[PDB]
């Protein structure tokens, strides 16, 4: 939710933000809050093998 | 009997009896280097070495 609302505002702020520097902010917000998201919804559960081995399989 | 031990029968896919026989023995003499239990055909060394032959060929192609 709030990688949505930093990602939401960079949008709006390509035309209403007065300052580059304060528009980097917004978007460095966004990215942080990106890798924070992904990581909280990937770590819960185990990574899933391939599907196809194929120096197994043809075996 | 023993001598009568071996029945002998040549027909064809019709079941159209040509020859029938009985003789204390038959033509073929079966050959097994090893053999898992409850199996006639046996297994034997190459059959063991056939999975790793496949891992090889794939990865030469």
């Amino acid at each position: 939710s709030l990688y949505i609302v930093y990602h939401l505002a960079s949008m709006l702020g390509i035309s209403v933000t007065n300052s580059d520097r304060m528009l980097a902010r917004i978007s460095q917000g966004m990215e942080m809050w990106e890798s924070r998201a992904l990581f909280a919804d990937a770590q819960s559960s185990v990574t899933l093998p391939f599907r196809h081995n194929p120096y197994v399989d043809v075996r | 009997p023993e001598k009568e031990r071996y029945q002998y029968v040549v027909m064809t896919s019709s079941k159209d009896v040509l020859l029938e026989q009985s003789n204390s023995s038959w033509p073929w003499v079966v050959y097994r280097m090893r053999r898992l239990t409850g199996e006639i055909r046996g297994r034997g060394p190459s059959l063991s070495a056939y999975p790793t032959a496949a891992t090889i060929n794939q990865a030469l192609e």
